[PDB]
């Protein structure tokens, strides 16, 4: 319900922007992830990680 | 002092086309690197159209 848009009220970019966000928020939450799927592998053991 | 036309048609009139012209073209700004519609292609921008 980001990219829902009737585009542009930015309008930056003429649709890409939320590839900036979905990039981000993909890049921060990333390495903590990482730790949160490596420490923290054993607690993501050989049941539900499937 | 007779001419007096032309003197603003020398002088004012001919800078006031030329920054009238500038502030014309400060209507075309529209802070954009770049966005078009462009029914063959792309043709970035606004701007250019």
């Amino acid at each position: 319900d980001i990219n829902l848009n009737k585009a542009t009220e930015f309008i930056l970019v003429d649709n890409n922007y939320n590839s900036t966000n979905e990039f981000w928020d993909g890049l921060m939450d990333r390495l903590s992830p990482y730790l949160s799927y490596f420490i923290d592998e054993k607690l993501k053991t050989e049941e539900d990680m499937i | 002092s007779l001419t007096f036309f032309d003197d603003y048609m020398n002088k004012s009139f001919l800078p006031k086309i030329q920054m009238t012209m500038d502030y014309l073209f400060t209507v075309e700004v529209e802070s954009n690197n770049p966005y078009a519609l462009e029914l063959s292609d792309e043709n970035h921008n606004i701007f250019k159209t």
